RNA sequence: GGCAGCCAACGUGUUGGCUGGGUAGGGGAGCGUCCUGCAUCCGGUGAAGCCGCCGAGUGAUCGAGUGGUGGAGGGUGUGG
RNA sequence: GACCUAUCUUUCCGGCUCUACCUGGCUGGAGGGCAGUGAGAAAAUGUUGUGGUUAGCGGAAAUGGCUUGGGAUGGCCUGCCGUAGACGGUGAGAGCCCGGUACGUGAAAACCCGACGUCUGUCUUGAUGGUGUUCCCGAGUAGCAGCGGGCCCGUGGAAUCUGCUGUGAAUCUGCCGGGACCACCCGGUAAGCCUGAAUACUUCCCAGUGACCGAUAGCGGAUUAGUACCGUGAGGGAAUGGUGAAAAGUACCCCGGGAGGGGAGUGAAAGAGUACCUGAAACCGUGCGCUUACAAUCCGUCAGAGCCCUCGACGUGUCGUGGGGUGAUGGCGUGCCUUUUGAAGAAUGAGCCUGCGAGUCAGGGACAUGUCGCGAGGUUAACCCGGGUGGGGUAGCCGC
């Protein structure tokens, strides 16, 4: 996936459209990410009584990586010839992220 | 003879092409065109549908129970058609649908279709779809928009004009064909026929000679 | 008083005469179902399916007439 | 063809063949050609090819507005990309959100295809006449006969080919074929061998397609499937898919031993609660209306009292161009199918519902009849060339 743990993302679809948040964990096998503060569920913890609110995973195509300028951006790649590296670039500004 | 004025992508007129009566003045024959078109769609159809008869279904060799004394209906095989899971009777088998339509009928149908477009002024001629050796869909879309505003367009280009073909390929209602492959179905499907000058001359030459 | 077949008489589809029980069986013309070329239209402001209401056609049957249930496709025309 | 025997032409150096001299041989090594892993001899071994296969990577353009909604990928309206509007996914119809797509790009190693070398072979005197009851030219063979096999050919006038059993020739005036056989002509040269391509097929691997199936269908097998299970064994051989966008799968309280349920929560919806999408019919209940215990009923039909409900106008209920439910009572009335001269039949088949279950397909086939093209002509088959349904193809065929 082009979105990684620790990235800041903007939600572009769903109930929480427009919410910014941080990627707490990524699930590449199913193309979902868990984002802090978005898609919260009212779970019934059963043990001590439990009615907690927790984040639920969101499809990765519903979030966009936020560029350094604050703007949600598609990510592409440059090649760094010195190390053969492949670095994520924001397609709006061309700056690394 | 109808004259088609050749338009350029630069917006100029370069010349004219004269359409022979033999090819573009033919009276349309709807019944003939119907046969030719349906035959073409029949040839397109791939026949790949199959079912298993009672001999092809797994098992079923043994007579299930004795002929007499059980009080049940007599049965010869667990795979008889009346059985759930049994063989299919008169089910589909793979078959070729192509038809051996006479050459003269096919040619006359194409001429009829092209004549119908010509009479309604739906035939256009152009030197090139785009200028240079770089495909550009934006240029071709604008130029075709100047020629026709109809949705479906048949573009007839010579084999060599890769840049013209690629330039129009992605447009939704546009269909691209070479003049040696020209056929009734694609002409009748199009609102307008746009010929490269080379392709139009190639078609006229191979026929009227 | 309505429908139909054959024939006549004229007209740019109406009038008249005769006829219309039916098994095996021959001929003709249609209804409903699915999949498709092309053209059109409806659908989370609720498609199909299902249960009703109120009606319709000479029959197979119909309802782009409407309630309820339901949740994603469907109708129509002309061809295959 | 060998053997003889004239003629004209020919790299160099050897070495040998008892001694020289002529003169034949044979054989090395140098120049030079000519082929090569193949049928035409065999096994090696370097260099090199953005040649191929076995992993991949990049890749354009909307967080756009308003509206509906739980969610927009819907509607309406703007703009953008396109060599990319393939196909999927994403909370509902997405070229511009995601995997991708067009198009480009990439291999250390191994493997495969080449090219180039090495390396291995092979050749190097050829042309030209004459000459002859001379020699050679594939033997247990051909031929022939008996009994068979197979050929259009079923023993036939039966050639050709071929097995077994006997018998058994010629080397060119030879021999074997030209449908018994003979003659004459013609063709060919048996009894030695090898040989690429055009042709056939797909366990398996890769990329795709469908006027193919969509859970009683499609493979027997979407579910532990050749499993469970059956059989001593060979072998036979099933059934079982769908919560929701997300598990947010129902904390806590109440009745109960549990099971199950009722509140309360989650959800757009629990008329989605792991017995879960939709949820038909048979079949089984509960409630309400009418009816039924003096009656003889193919169960209905046509008349029809009474009661119940509903739609109109009027008024307290009563009538109408009415409409429904039930139905006392009267008339009429012998299931359906199959098969029979004839069946309500005491002839056959059906307990009930749902699903499934029978004139189909192929072929320039045959006859007839519509329809379309061309017309004294019509048409191609195979095949060839087009990512197609198009173009070409005269051999044939059918008329004359
Ligand atoms: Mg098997
Ligand atoms: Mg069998
Ligand atoms: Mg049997
Ligand atoms: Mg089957
Ligand atoms: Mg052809
Ligand atoms: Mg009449
Ligand atoms: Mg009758
Ligand atoms: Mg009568
Ligand atoms: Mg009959
Ligand atoms: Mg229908
Ligand atoms: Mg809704
Ligand atoms: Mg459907
Ligand atoms: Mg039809
Ligand atoms: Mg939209
Ligand atoms: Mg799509
Ligand atoms: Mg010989
Ligand atoms: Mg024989
Ligand atoms: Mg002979
Ligand atoms: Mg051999
Ligand atoms: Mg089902
Ligand atoms: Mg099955
Ligand atoms: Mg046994
Ligand atoms: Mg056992
Ligand atoms: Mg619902
Ligand atoms: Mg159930
Ligand atoms: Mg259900
Ligand atoms: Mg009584
Ligand atoms: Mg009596
Ligand atoms: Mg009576
Ligand atoms: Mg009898
Ligand atoms: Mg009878
Ligand atoms: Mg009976
Ligand atoms: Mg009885
Ligand atoms: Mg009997
Ligand atoms: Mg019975």
């Amino acid at each position: 996936m082009k979105v990684h743990k620790g990235d800041t993302v903007l939600v572009i679809s769903g109930k929480d459209k427009g919410a910014k948040g941080k990627v707490l964990v990524a699930y590449p096998d199913r193309n979902k990410v868990l984002v802090e503060g978005v898609n919260r569920i009212k779970k019934h913890t059963a043990v001590s009584g439990g009615i907690v609110t927790q984040e639920a995973p969101i499809h990765v195509s519903n979030v966009m990586v936020v560029d350094s300028d604050g703007k949600p951006t598609r990510v592409g790649y440059r090649i760094d010839d010195e190390t053969g590296k492949k670095v994520r670039i924001a397609k709006t500004n061309g700056k690394d992220i | 003879t109808l004259k088609v004025d050749v338009k350029t992508p630069a917006g100029k007129t370069d010349g004219s092409v004269e359409l022979p009566a033999e090819l573009f003045d033919v009276e349309p024959n709807i019944a003939l065109m119907h046969q030719v078109v349906t035959a073409q769609l029949a040839a397109k159809r791939q026949g790949t549908h199959s079912t298993k008869t009672r001999g092809e279904v797994s098992g079923g060799g043994k007579k299930p129970y004795r002929q007499k004394g059980t009080g049940r209906a007599r049965q010869g095989s667990t795979r008889a058609p009346q059985f759930t899971g049994g063989g299919t009777v008169h089910g589909p088998k793979p078959r070729d649908y192509s038809q051996r339509t006479p050459k003269k009928m096919i040619a006359a149908a194409l001429r009829g279709a092209l004549s119908d477009r010509a009479r309604n002024d739906r035939i256009h001629a152009v030197t090139e779809l785009v200028e240079g050796q770089t495909p550009s869909t934006k240029s071709a879309k604008t130029f075709l928009g100047t020629l026709t505003e109809n949705k479906k367009v048949l573009v007839v280009i010579g084999r060599t004009d890769e840049v013209g073909a690629k330039s129009v390929r992605n447009l939704p209602g546009v269909h691209v064909i070479s003049p040696d492959q020209l056929n009734t179905y694609d002409v009748l499907n199009a609102d307008d026929v746009v010929f490269s000058v080379e392709a139009l001359n190639a078609y006229i030459s191979a026929n009227s000679k």
